[PDB]
This record gives C-alpha cells, structure tokens and sequence, in this order.
DNA sequence: AAACGCGGGGGACAGCGCGTACGTGCGTTTAAGCGGTGCTAGAGCTGTCTACGACCAATTGAGCGGCCTCGGCACCGGGATTCTCCAG
DNA sequence: CTGGAGAATCCCGGTGCCGAGGCCGCTCAATTGGTCGTAGACAGCTCTAGCACCGCTTAAACGCACGTACGCGCTGTCCCCCGCGTTTT
C-alpha cells in the first residue's frame, strides 16, 4: 500500500541546521507524529475563528492569528516573521 | 496603578469565606494579587486577538467567552 | 464577645448560599482596562465582556483556595500560607 | 511555461501543494486561500528546525551523532518555550529530565 | 499427588510487582515509600486504563473490526488530552 | 563486619540510573494479560496488536510517572521524605481525578 | 433582524417534567449556551470519526456511538435507547 | 529477577512549650456606585461588484516503495578512578 | 583532614552488526492554462453604546486594640521499611 508522509523534507531540514547529524527511524516517525499535530491543531483553530468572523475562506490572516493564539511568545513573533517572508515572497514570485 | 490593591482584604477575604477557609495568613493577600494577574493578563491578550482580527475597537464579551473556552474554562450565560 | 473562629464559620456558612459577585466592579473594572492597555492600546469594552471577566475570575480565584485549603489542612494545619498554593500551582501544572 | 513548485516560489522546502491539497479535504472550509498553504507551511518548517537544532545541541552533549526521542524529550523538556507548548504531548520512550529534590540529597 | 490445582493464584492485578513498582518510583524520584503504596497504586493505575480501554474499544466496533490498533488507542488517548507521539 | 551501606545512598544511586534510563520498567507478559483481563467487561474476544499492547504501557507508565512526582512533591510539604496514600490520592483530588 | 434559538422548545419540554414552573432569563441564555455546546462536542467527534474510516456521510450511528464516547455509563445507555426510539419512530412513519 | 526472610536503624509520630500573629470588634473614614445628563465613536447595516478560487483538462516528475552496504553503536574486559562507609 | 577497605563508575580499545542512508525504477499528484460565480471587503448611512463626569450618601473600607489560639521548634521513642544474600519463580 502506498502511505505518504514527511521524512524527506524533515530530512532536509535536519542537513540544513545540522549537515552532518543523522537520524533514528523511532524519532523521524515522531517528527512525522508531531507536525501532523500542530498541522491539525491551527487548521480547526483556523476554521473555527473563520466561523466565529462567519466567513468562508480560509487565508494567512486566519492563519496567521491563530499562530499568534497557537504559539506562546516568542516562537508566535519569530515564526509569524517567517510565515510573513515567504508570503511576500511567494507573493512577489 | 495599583489597581490590583483596589482587590480589597475583605474582597479577598470573602471569595476565600466563599472558598470555605477558616484561618488566613496576612501574606496570602499579596501572593493573591501577583497570581490574579497572570490569570488576567493571560486571557485579555488572547481576548483582544480575537478583538483585533474581527477588526474591531470594542471588546465583546463573545470574544470572551470564545478564549476563556480556548484556554479551557467554558463558561456558561453571556451570549451563546 | 464571640470566641474567635466563630464568625468564620458563620461568615463561611453565609456566602456559600450567596451567589453574587464579591469583588468591587469598579476596583474590578478599573484593573481590568489597565492590563488589557499592555497589550493593545485604547480598547474598549462591553459591560458583558468585563462582567463576563468577573464571573471568571472569582470562579478561578475559589477554587485555587479549596485546593489550598487542602494543601494547608494536609501539613497539619488551618492556616493556609502562600507556599500551600504554590505547592497547588505547582500540580495543576500552570506553574 | 516551465514548471516549478510552489515551495520553490517561496523559497521554501515544505511541500505546499501538499497541504493545499490536505487543506482541501480538511475540511477546514469550503474554499480556502492560495498563502494559507504556504503561510503555515514554512513556519512548520521553522518549529522543525527549531526543535531539530535544539535535537542537533542535546545530541552532541552524549557525543552521538544520530538524535534519539531521548534527545527529543530532553530537548523539548528543557526548552520551556517547547515544553509549554507540548506540556500535553508525553514522548514515547523519552524518559525523564533527572531531577532529585532538594530535601532528598543526604546532609 | 493432588498437586495439579497446586498454583491457581493468579489473578493479574499483582502482576504489577512491588519491585516494579519502586523501580518505577525510582525513577520518578521518590526515595521512600511505603508498604500500602503498592496495592493503592495498582487501584490507580487500572482506573486509569479501562477509562481509555473502554474509549479504546468503543472506537473498534464502529468501524466494525475484531482487532485493536494501535492507531486506535492513539486515538483514545486524545480524547483525554494526554497526546502521545510515535506509533503513528 | 559486613559492608552494608547507609539505607537511601543506595536508593539516590538508584534514582540517579533510572532517569538516564528510558527502557520501560514493567514485565511485558504480566502487562498485556492484565489489558487482556480488562477487555473482557466492554466486549468479549478481541485481538491485541503488540504495537497497541507496547503503546499501553506508555501511556501506562508516563501517567503513572507524573502522579509519582507530584506525590513526591506532598510529603515535600508535608514535610516528610516517605510518601503516603494520603498524598496521592490527594493530587488525583487535586488533579480532580476521583 | 432575527436571531434564533433554542428556549420555546425548552420551553415546551419544561412543561412536558415541570408544566407549572417558571425559569428565568438569566437560566434561559445558560441552556441556550448549553445546548449549543452539547450539540457542538458531539457535532465534532462525529464528523472526525466520519474522517477516521475514511468514510464521507454522517449517521446516526456515528452520533451513536459519538454518545457513547462523551455521556457517563447509565445515561448512554438511556438516550440511546431514546435516540433508537425516535429514528425508529420515524422511520416507521 | 522476584520472593522472602531478617535484622536494624532511622524517621514518623506523639507530646510539649510558647510566642505572636491573627481574629474579634469598631469608630472613623471612605470610597463605591447610581441615575442623570452629554457626547460620539464605531459598529452594524445595505449595496455592490469584482477578482480570484473553484472548476476542468492536460501533463510530468517528484516522491515513495524497493533495494543494497557498511558505520554508528552497543557491548566486554580490564583497568583506572572515585566514593562511600568506617578508621582514625 | 583522611579511608584502612571494599565497592562502585567511568573510560579506554576491540567486536560485531544492521539500520541509516544513497541508489533505482514508476505512477499519479502537483503544476499549468484555461472559465465563471460568488464572497466579502469597502463606501455610505445609521445610531447604539461607549465614555465623561457630577454629586451625594452610605455601606464598606480602613486603620487600629487585644487577646489567644495555633504555628513551630524540639526530643525521645518505636517500629516499619531499607540493604542483602540466597532460594525460588
């Protein structure tokens, strides 16, 4: 059966901040648990606050609060910085 | 300004008369004030997110009920 | 004069049938517009916001005291002190 | 034209169209906007890193050279930023922070 | 002879050892403990499984198996906010 | 004379292996009867994954590990270093668990 | 404009256990905050456990056997029943 | 490894003294709030129209199973160190 | 200070090995170029509610005395749980 999942681009990432570390398999299949968590846990916060507003499509401003709700502190500053970047660079390309 | 000082002893007093306590010392009023605090502070941030994303300047209490749920406290009697 | 730890009783026994707020709404309100400034600057509020705060508040604030009672009653004692409710902090995990 | 993905466009590593697709039978909403996959997507990759490196730190300080949940759980646990994030996440096999009371150490 | 029914004294609850069970205390830091301890803790810790066990199971006939899956407890574990990461 | 140690050295030296240890500390075999016992109240006749049977014990144990922390915390205050029933069940209350 | 609830139908059943008590207002906006909750935990789980056999249309059952995932034990087994009554009064008729 | 006995020793525990802070009480402030009067922000509404995603079609390549190989890592032993009792 | 002494622990070099990790085919999901319907933010109007303040009177705070009860420090005493070496399990 085919299962997709997300190894390769945390594997990706890992050799970006450490280019040499490797890697368990047990760990990876928790990295995988994890993003899937927090992936879940903004998206119906997302939806939610876009009823509570009554509306219909889901955009960064929906995102990008709930970040704010999600995280606590700093990663919430640091992080909607990073979501802030690439929209604008998305945008801009 | 020590509006945390406008919580009374005997505004202290009572909720911990209503919490069934019989003997208090004198140092628990101010470790009242310093806790209370957190609780607030941590609810009127989040409230008023609610407040800035809706695009409002006026602070429903439907924002409040909406956090005080997301913090885990749901509450009953103000609007849905 | 009533021996003391009378009045307590008498004073205990009177507000658990009592259901209205405790704390002044003024005194409430005016600290509440102080901290929402940190955050935010020039808010404003409805009545049902801020009142919808007290209900809260004084919910919280009780229930903390019971389970600081019961920390206080645990050590031996009827005099609760503060670390009673830090050691309470502590378990519920916000601490 | 020429094809090229989307994480690419932003510079990015996650893939949005991924999600854009998860998104869409999420059942988040009914329509959903064209940043939103990409606005999260990348901030997932930063908790990654941030965890990652923090993996990378706990890792090196037992001189291994492959991160274990053990490095996780110690990571995450020591980061007070990520434990308050993940005070209701408990990691499989991550054992404990050590930690011995005060009053428990011998006069 | 009659030694056939010699060791019918089973029953589970114990299977959770003393030895175990300050092990387990070991690591969680406690340094001594006392004898009662350990029949109260394996009330706790049964009251805690069924709770799950019972949500765990409720999962499995819905989708009309005969076989637990680990992604379903995980499943039952979330119900009750204590989220676990690693077995998918 | 034997050389017996002072009671709690031992014990400290103790605590200290088993939080660099992260292995489980409860017998497999003993564990999923145990589960296997329990099943049989909801529902007759299932069939066990050792995958869910090991998840059990995680959870089995990781919420059984923060009680006993928290109940170390209580004769801390109660101004003891033996721990009693009293104190746990206490935090379940103060976990308002019962 | 118009704004919708839940407080006749209460109303009604109030009546139905108690046909000659009184509730007040401050007690009819705590039920039309409770009933809307209720309905909402379930409403949730339900369309999750849709989402975990890959299934794609609520039913009853679902909401069966979401009841059985939040109500206590003795109360279940009531409504179910109940809930099992109605549909099976409707479908008959 | 658990079971299990077993001495033994240390910490719970009870009792005791005591001293001082905290409740009782109460005038004396004092501050809490109400309703009455003034105001305007700003939210809430409607209408509207537009731009952008939902939609479909065509497409290809990225990503994931499937498959290899050796390098991290876990002992093993010994020896070296350190520490705890237990001298002194 | 210093440990007789045993015991415990860490570190140093070897071993074995299998799993992390690149390689290797293959398909269907992600990307590109099309349409059309609607969502939804935005000006214009409406007006509600939010804020500002006063002034006064009384509950409620507030600032004190006093007295005693409870918090705590301390000390023998007793008994249950701690270290350990076999004997089961």
């Amino acid at each position: 059966s085919r299962k997709e999942s997300y190894a390769i681009y945390v594997y990706k990432v890992l050799k970006q901040v450490h280019p040499d570390t490797g890697i368990s398999s047990k760990a990876m299949s928790i990295m995988n648990s994890f993003v899937n968590d927090v992936f879940e846990r903004i998206a119906g916060e997302a939806s939610r606050l876009a009823h509570y507003n009554k509306r219909s499509t889901i955009t960064s401003r929906e995102i990008q609060t709930a970040v704010r709700l999600l995280l606590p502190g700093e990663l919430a500053k640091h992080a909607v910085s990073e979501g802030t970047k690439a929209v604008t660079k998305y945008t801009s390309a | 300004r020590d509006n945390i000082q406008g919580i009374t002893k005997p505004a202290i007093r009572r909720l911990a008369r209503r919490g069934g306590v019989k003997r208090i010392s004198g140092l628990i009023y101010e470790e009242t004030r310093g806790v209370l605090k957190v609780f607030l502070e941590n609810v009127i941030r989040d409230a008023v997110t609610y407040t800035e994303h809706a695009k409002r300047k006026t602070v429903t209490a439907m924002d409040v009920v909406y956090a005080l749920k997301r913090q885990g406290r749901t509450l009953y009697g103000f609007g849905g | 004069r009533y021996r003391p730890g009378t009045v307590a009783l008498r004073e205990i026994r009177r507000y658990q049938k009592s259901t209205e707020l405790l704390i002044r709404k003024l005194p409430f309100q005016r600290l509440v517009r102080e901290i929402a400034q940190d955050f935010k600057t020039d808010l404003r509020f409805q009545s049902s916001a801020v009142m919808a705060l007290q209900e809260a508040s004084e919910a919280y604030l009780v229930a903390l005291f019971e389970d600081t009672n019961l920390c206080a009653i645990h050590a031996k004692r009827v005099t609760i002190m503060p670390k009673d409710i830090q050691l309470a902090r502590r378990i519920r995990g916000e601490r | 034209a020429k094809a090229k993905t989307r994480s690419s466009r932003a510079g990015l590593q996650f893939p949005v169209g991924r999600v854009h697709r998860l998104l869409r039978k999420g059942n988040y909403a009914e329509r959903v906007g064209a940043g939103a996959p990409v606005y999260l997507a990348a901030v997932l990759e930063y908790l990654t890193a941030e965890i990652l490196e923090l993996a990378g730190n706990a890792a090196r300080d037992n001189k291994k050279t492959r991160i274990i949940p053990r490095h996780l759980q110690l990571a995450v646990r020591n980061d007070e930023e990520l434990n308050k994030l993940l005070g209701r996440v408990t990691i499989a096999q991550g054992g404990v922070l050590p930690n011995i009371q005060s009053v428990l150490l011998p006069k």
